[PDB]
Order: structure tokens, then sequence, then C-alpha cells
């Protein structure tokens, strides 16, 4: 229904300087994506907390609210209410700036996830490449948290956070190059409007590549070494007490949600009940919008579910067993996939 | 029922079913049965209706 | 409910002895204790499973005999009453001295009646008893709930 | 590195508090009587504790700097505090915090 | 020399994926099995016929034998007597146990001849202060709790009190009994053929 | 004569809101508390998705709900 048009025209009817009107529509989706991001964090926390109890014949929170619905609310409000402590020789500027640096770009990368056509913020012609770029800023914040702490116990485990995050960006890049072949570019709308009746069937290998490189962004118990609670307590996090630890926590879960939404838009699509949709008009547009949003969230939820379900199925790996995936299983296979897709697009340019 | 009087239990919905035990103390309708048996003497409060004043 | 004023304090000042039927989670009752402390009342919970005759520990002066372990042969301490000592150690602008009992189920009818009758005598003194139960925090005078 | 004796309401170190750090110097022997406010202190009894500490380090100490010895000093101070708290100079705080009678319950001295 | 290396490589990969999917299916199977959780405050668990919780005490049956102190590992119970002079009787003037020190070995219960001193199923002891655990003679009898007679509890039996073959104690008939016959029933059965 | 399409679209997505975060969440609560112990492994994930898609609502009217077990009758 082009809500931008009516918002600007109704607001341009009582004046308000039409350029200013186009300026004043900016913050609405820019904060709506923050709303759904925070909600996705709350949902991811509650989901992990209840499914990690289902796996174990356990029952998660039910005394917080009805079903633990208000558990991360309690967590966040507490961590606001907690004291913050700045240890003895730690720096004052870098300590309270590390978590901001590792948290910000994950939010900033929500300017590309569609949720529906013309239902996103500012489709960039670069798109996913900007995500691959902004994701490489996190190790700076992690090394900042390591250096800005007298805790050798922390820095010894903050360098290995800039060893895996600096290792699973190359195949993460190659698996999306393999999609940039097909889709005439890099914009998400172009990656997905190429699906009108999915890339997973034609990228059976790059799926594993992207999906192993996304889980291994210092997130999950298959690796999550920099928070290896048993190996060395909380790594770089153990001196962060109040809302700063909440920033780290938030950042992990919101990055997981972003990975799920991004696998959805890349390989499956944030539309397309798998029949060739649009074969069957504002009252119909508001229906297909809801349908596309719903199916997007279905696939994102399935990937969040599988991701949390590996956390309780897959014991961790030291650091050498880890880095012998990168450069020895993900990078050669990503190169092979790239060359394969290139050769097939050269021979069979149809279907790509 | 009164103190010092051995009793037994008549309640299939109780783990202490058909145990004989000596009453110890009575306050407010609930009576403390004392199960002299095994090694350690156990003490539990039963209602007067769960019991049966055996001889 | 999700928000409640100070009618609990009026009910307590009126009856003298209430009986809370809070849930077995212990998360939604201390706020009323706060509402009492927000007026001037001072609290002391002392966990009834551990109180004796309740005429020797509250009114009169009684003898506590600590734990000897082969060493330090039997000795008494004679701690003073719980209700004529904290009641005299109040601040100046003190409305009264409420009394909280966490586990009231373990006590009996007789001392419930005693605590109720003890509200009228010894004036600046009130009582509350957390007899666990209902899934919504409701209360009742403690002269009631018995006879 | 530090050599401390951390009981309750007596914490002894071996450095010099500059602003909140400690900086072990090997000769300053700070003290931190009752941080958690289990007791309500006056100006006199606290000075008596101070003087006990001074005439307990200097008057009887000429041996090594082990934690054994500082722990012994802390024990002597924590018994001196019993003495002050029984005789009736200082008393418990009564505040709406924990109120756990670590030292003793109140007697009447019959 | 080189092809065999790639085949062993792919074989290791496939075996790893298979052994991961195995645990995947296992954990996805555990999330239909009913929770064995015991939702305690509303779904409390019933103690056994020998659990050793709080000690009981009668004032009328004691005769001040001092066995309780002479047998406790740490000589804990505070018996206090005065020996009135009618003929010989030790008069018991006070009796306490500090349950912040007691170990619940119940040897006290074991060697009390008068059956005065017993164990109760109270495991819900806690205070904001440890000078309240020192229970007096009139605060040790005190008529224990009896979990089942609680309007807001769904009691559960434990593994020794469930019917034969049964393992959990959650969704049970209202007439279940332990495993087998009592010896009285066996005797009256053999007597009647 | 408010048959106009603009007003009716405003009304219908306002009603899609009021249906999204007043009504259906209670239905999720009912269907979930009904079968939490007796559920399958696929239906469990489906239920969790029903929670996810409507989660912004369950934050609002959860404080006004009590799943305490409604104390049993004791005499019989
Ligand atoms: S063992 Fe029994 S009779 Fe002897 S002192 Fe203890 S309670 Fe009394
Ligand atoms: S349970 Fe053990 S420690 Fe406690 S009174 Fe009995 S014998 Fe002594």
């Amino acid at each position: 229904i082009d809500l931008q048009g009516q918002f600007i025209s109704a607001l341009q009817s009582l004046g308000l300087s039409h350029d200013l009107a186009k300026l004043l529509w900016l913050p609405l989706p820019m904060l709506m994506m923050l709303i759904v991001a925070t909600v996705g964090v709350l949902v991811a926390v509650w989901l992990e907390r209840k499914i990690s109890a289902a796996v174990q014949q356990r029952i998660g929170p039910e005394y917080i609210g009805p079903l633990g619905i208000l558990a991360p609310l309690a967590d966040g409000l507490k961590l606001i209410f907690k004291e913050d402590v700045l240890p003895a020789n730690s720096d004052r500027w870098l300590f309270t700036l590390g978590p901001a640096v590792v948290v910000i770009p994950v939010f900033l990368s929500y300017i590309i996830v569609p949720f529906g056509q013309n239902l996103l913020i500012s489709n960039l012609a670069m798109g996913v490449f900007l995500w691959i770029a902004l994701s490489s800023i996190a190790p700076i914040g992690l090394l900042m948290a390591g250096y800005a702490s007298n805790n050798k116990y922390s820095l010894l485990g903050g360098l290995r956070a800039a060893a895996q995050s600096i290792s699973y960006e190359i195949p993460l890049a190659l698996a999306v190059l393999a999609v940039a072949m097909m889709s005439n570019g890099l914009g998400t709308v172009e990656i997905v409007e190429q699906q009108s009746q999915w890339n997973v069937w034609r990228q059976p290998i790059g799926f594993l590549v992207f999906w192993i490189a996304a889980l291994a962004e210092c997130e999950r118990l298959p690796f999550d070494l920099p928070e290896a609670e048993e190996e060395l307590v909380a790594g770089y996090q153990t001196e962060y007490a109040g809302m700063k630890f909440a920033l780290f926590y938030l950042g992990a879960y919101v990055n997981l949600v972003l990975s799920a939404l991004l696998v959805s838009v890349l390989y499956f699509g944030g539309w397309s009940f798998p029949i060739p949709l649009e074969t069957i008009n504002p009252f119909l547009q508001i229906a297909f919008a809801v349908l596309g949003i719903t199916m997007t969230l279905i696939k994102a939820y399935f990937f969040v579910f599988l991701a949390i379900l590996l956390r309780w199925t897959v014991p961790r790996v030291r650091i050498d067993q880890l880095l012998d995936l990168g450069w020895k299983f993900l990078l050669p296979v990503g190169l092979v996939n790239l060359l394969l897709t290139a050769g097939l697009k050269l021979a069979f340019p149809v279907a790509f | 029922i009164l103190p010092g009087m051995t009793v037994k239990v008549t309640n299939p919905n109780d783990t202490y079913y058909q145990f004989q035990g000596i009453v110890q103390r009575i306050t407010d309708g609930k009576v403390a049965v004392l199960f002299e048996g095994g090694n350690w003497d156990k003490l539990v409060t039963f209602q007067a209706s769960e019991l049966e004043p055996v001889v | 409910g999700l928000l409640a004023g100070y009618q609990f304090v009026k009910d307590l000042e009126s009856a003298g002895a209430l009986a809370l039927f809070v849930p077995p989670e212990g998360g939604f009752e201390g706020r009323y204790q706060r509402r009492l402390r927000s007026k001037g009342y001072t609290t002391l919970p002392m966990s009834a499973p551990g109180l004796g005759d309740l005429a020797a520990y509250l009114t009169q002066e009684h003898g506590i005999r600590p734990a000897h372990t082969g060493k330090e042969d039997i000795r008494v301490y004679f701690q003073p009453p719980l209700v004529t000592y904290h009641l005299e150690n109040l601040p100046p602008n003190a409305k009264g001295l409420v009394l909280w009992l966490i586990d009231g189920k373990r006590l009996s009818k007789q001392e419930f009646a005693y605590l109720a009758q003890l509200t009228q005598t010894l004036p600046k003194f009130k009582v509350v008893v957390e007899v666990g139960g209902d899934r919504v925090v409701r209360w009742e005078p403690l002269a009631d709930w018995v006879a | 590195m530090l050599l401390k004796s951390t009981t309750r309401h007596v914490h002894i170190y071996a450095g010099h508090v500059v602003d909140g750090e400690v900086h072990p110097d090997t000769e300053t022997l700070t003290l931190n009587v009752d941080p958690d406010n289990e007791l309500e202190w006056n100006e006199a009894a606290l000075a008596k504790v101070e003087a006990k500490f001074r005439e307990l380090v200097a008057n009887a100490a000429g041996e090594d700097l082990t934690e054994y010895n500082l722990r012994r000093i802390g024990s002597d101070l924590e018994h001196f505090i019993r003495s002050l708290l029984m005789q009736g100079e200082i008393g418990y705080n009564l505040n709406s915090r924990v109120r756990n009678y670590s030292l003793g319950i109140p007697r009447v001295n019959h | 020399k080189f092809l065999n290396q790639i085949t062993n490589y792919a074989k290791e990969a496939v075996q790893s994926a298979k052994y991961i999917g195995q645990g995947l299916s296992v954990t996805f199977d555990h999330m239909r099995r009913r929770p064995i959780t015991v939702q305690y405050p509303y779904e409390k668990l019933i103690p056994s016929e020998r659990f050793r919780g709080r000690i009981h005490f009668e004032f009328d049956k004691c005769i001040a034998c001092e066995v309780c102190v002479r047998v406790c590992p740490i000589n804990l119970p505070v018996v206090d007597w005065v020996f009135n002079k009618e003929l010989k009787k030790k008069e018991l003037k006070h009796y306490s146990i500090d349950f912040g020190v007691c170990i619940f070995c119940a040897n006290c219960v074991e060697y009390c001849p008068t059956n005065c001193l017993s164990v109760t199923e109270e495991y819900e002891l806690a205070t904001y202060d440890r000078h309240e655990l020192n229970y007096d003679s009139v605060a040790m009898g005190r008529i224990p709790y009896k979990v089942t007679q609680d309007p807001m509890v769904t009691p559960i039996r434990e593994f020794a009190y469930l019917p034969a073959g049964v393992m959990s104690g959650h969704d049970l008939p209202a007439g279940a009994q332990r495993a087998g016959e009592r010896p009285e029933a066996i005797a009256n059965t053999a007597k009647s053929s | 004569m408010a048959v106009s399409t603009e007003l009716l679209v405003l009304g219908v997505y306002g009603a899609l809101a009021g249906l999204y975060l007043l009504v259906v969440p209670a239905i999720v609560y009912a269907y979930l508390n009904a079968r939490w112990y007796v559920a399958s492994s696929f239906e469990r994930a489906f239920m969790y998705f029903l929670v996810t898609f409507f989660f912004p609502g369950l934050l609002l009217l959860a404080p006004f709900i009590n799943f305490r077990p409604q104390p049993r009758s004791l005499n019989s």
C-alpha cells in the first residue's frame, strides 16, 4: 500500500516542507528493526532456555511469568541495576568501549534483511558484502577487551577470539560469492527475487560452508572457545559485570538471529510459500506481506532451532581441531564450489 | 484415639500403608505415629481418619 | 493484582494479626513488608520453627543453653525478650513493631490465639504469619482462621 | 604480592592505600576494621582498637612476614573486639540489613 | 598416493557428519520423553520410611541417660538435669539440639531406650539466623509437616515405592503400592494353601 | 458513508494488530499449557514457533496471567 507515500502525503497535506517530510519517515523503520531485533534476542534467549531443557527432560523457567516469557526482561533489568567495576590497572576508555565495538555492527547490518519486498530499510547495491565487511570489526573490540584488562587470563583467551573470527570470513565470503554469480549482483532483493518458483538445491555444498562459518562466529558450543567456561572461565568476559556483560550477551544472540535471517534470504527466501507465488489490490497486498513475513520467520526460526540444538549435541574443539576446518575443509571446499558454479554458469547459463 | 495406643494405617493412598505404630503426641486432630521398626525410629503425623485402633 | 496500595497496612492496624496465604515461591509478599516499612513500622522475622512456648521468648526472659561439644560445660545466656527489647530499641518516630513469622504451618492453634490476644495488650506491636497456600496473596484476621 | 588476613570485620594487608588500590610496600600494614558495618563504632572504642593494633605490631613482632603472623594479629583483634562488644562500649548496628549475630546474641550478665 | 588421500578425507567427513546426526536424532528424541523434573514447591517429593530430617523430642519419656551426648560424634545435645531427692530420679530440666551443628546420623535416635527421640521428615529447615536453629524441648516435638496433607502439593513417590516395572512417579493410579506382598499377606496365603 | 477504501484498510490492519496481540496469544497459552508434558518432538517445536511469531504480545498480557496449579481437593 506504499505506506511511505501515504505517510508523506498526509503529512504533506498540512505542510511541513515535503523534503522535511521525506526526512521524517526515516526513524520509523530504523527503530522498527530495533524492535524486532530486541524481540528476536528475547525470543532466542527464551527458546534456548526452554529447548535446552526439553533435550534433558527438564523444565525451564515457569515461575518468572507463565512460561519464562519475562526471563530475559529480568536478566536485562538486573544487569542495568548491577554495579559496574573498573579493575585496578585496566584502561577507562577501552574497557567501556570494547563491547560497544563488538555489538554495534551486528545491529548496523540489519539494513539489508528484507522481511518482505519494499519492507526493509534502504536496499543497498552492496548488501551482503557490507555485512562481510562489518563483521570483521568485532575482533578489534575483542582485542580491546583483552588489552584493557590486567587479567592475563582474559587476554590469553581474547587472542583466540581473533583467531577464529579471523578464520571463518574467507569461506563465509566464498559461499556468498557463489550466490553473487546467480543473482546479477549482491543486493538481498536481487539474491531472492531470483527465486520465483531455491539456491540450496543448486548450492548443496555452499550451504554447509556458510552455515558452519556462521555458527562459528564465537557463538555456539561446537566452538565458542572465547567463552569456554570450562577451559578458562568466560575468557574475555570475566571482568565485565553489569550492563557491559549484557552488551556481549545481546551481541551474541542478535548476531545469531541475523545469521538465521540471512541464511533465509540467501538460500531459501523471505517469501515464496514454495509454490510459484503471485499466480493467484491493497487487501491482497496486505495478505501476501503477512504471508511472506510469516514464512521468513518460519525459516529463521528453524535455523535458530538447529543452531541452538547443535549447542547441546556437539562437544567443543581445542583450537587446532578448530583451525583445521578453516584452510583445510571450508576454504578448499569453498573454492571448489566457486569454481564449480562458475563453470556451470559458463556451460549452463540457464537456471543461474 | 488417644496417646500411648498402638494403631495401624488404613489408607491405600499413603506410603505408610499397613504399618503398626505407637502414638506419641496428639495436637489439633493430627496424631504422631512412631514406627518402632528397622533401626531408626520414625515419627509422622497422620489424621485420625487414616488410622485404625488395632488391639 | 499487579499493583496494590496501602490497604494492607489499614487491615493490619485494624485487626492486629493477619495471616498471609502466599504461594510456595516467596516472591510476592516482601513488598507488603516494604509498604509497612514505608510508614514507620520496623520488622523482625524470627522463623517460628525455633520458637518455644511463645510466652517465654516474647514476654518473659528465658534461658538459652548453647551447644557444648564436650568442651565448655553447660552454660546459660539468658537472652532478653524479643518484644520488650526490640520494642525499646526503636527509633524516635516509630509507629510500632510488627512481627513476621515465615513458617506458620508448623505452629498450632493455641499460639495463634496467643499471638492474636497479644496484639491488644502490649500496644505498639503487630503480628503477621505466612501460612503458605493460595496462588494469590490474600489475607485474613488471625483471630479468625481458628475457631 | 600481598599477604593478607581477611576475617570478618578485620582485613589486614601489607601495602599503602593510595586511592583504593593497595600497592604492597612490605612495610605499611593497613587495616580495614568492619567494612560491612556489622557494628556501630564510636570515636573512643575505635581508637582503642587502633592502639591495640599499634602496640600489637610494634610491641610484639620481630619475626618473618608470613600470613601466619598477620592471621594471628587478626585473631587477637577479633578477640579484642569481642571484649569491647561484651563490655558494652560498641553494639550491633540494628539496621534493616542482614542482622546475623556473628559475635554473640545479647545477654544480661547475671 | 593422492586419490586415496582425497577418498580418506571424504570418508572422515562423512563419518563425522553421521556421528553428529546420530546425537542430533538422540537429542531430538529426548524432547518428547516426559520431564522427570520434580516441580518441587507445587510437586514435592515424599521422603522414605527411614529419612533422617529433624529430630523429635518428648519431655515426659526422657530419663537423662546422657547416651545422646555420649554417642553423638560431637557431643551435641544439651541435656540439663538437677537430681531431685525423692529417692534417685534425675529430673530433666532442659533439652536442646543446635540443628546448625547436628549431622543427622540419628545415633541419638538409635540408642535412646525410651523411644523418645526420633527422626521426622522435615527437610524444609532454613532461617535468616543460626541462633533460631537451636531448638528447645517445646520446639522439638512440634508435630511434623506431612507433605501429603498440604492443599497446594501434588506428592510423588520415589523409586523404591513405585510398582514393579515402573520407574517414574508422576502420572500414577490412585491405588499403587510398593512392589510385592507384605510378609503378613504371604503368611496368610501359605496358611490358606 | 465511510465505505472508503483508505479508512477500511486502516481498520483492517488495526484489527490485524488487535488480533495479533490480544486474542491469539491467549490461544497459544491455552494450547501450550494443555499439552506441555504429553507433547511430541515436532509439535513442541511448532508450539515454540507459535510463541515466537506472537512473542511481542505475550510480553504484554503475561503479567495478568497465573499458571499456578489451582490447589487440589484434599478431603477425598
Ligand atoms: S537418649 Fe532418650 S532418655 Fe536418654 S537423655 Fe536422650 S532423650 Fe532422654
Ligand atoms: S543426629 Fe547425630 S549429631 Fe544429631 S543429635 Fe543425633 S547423634 Fe547427635
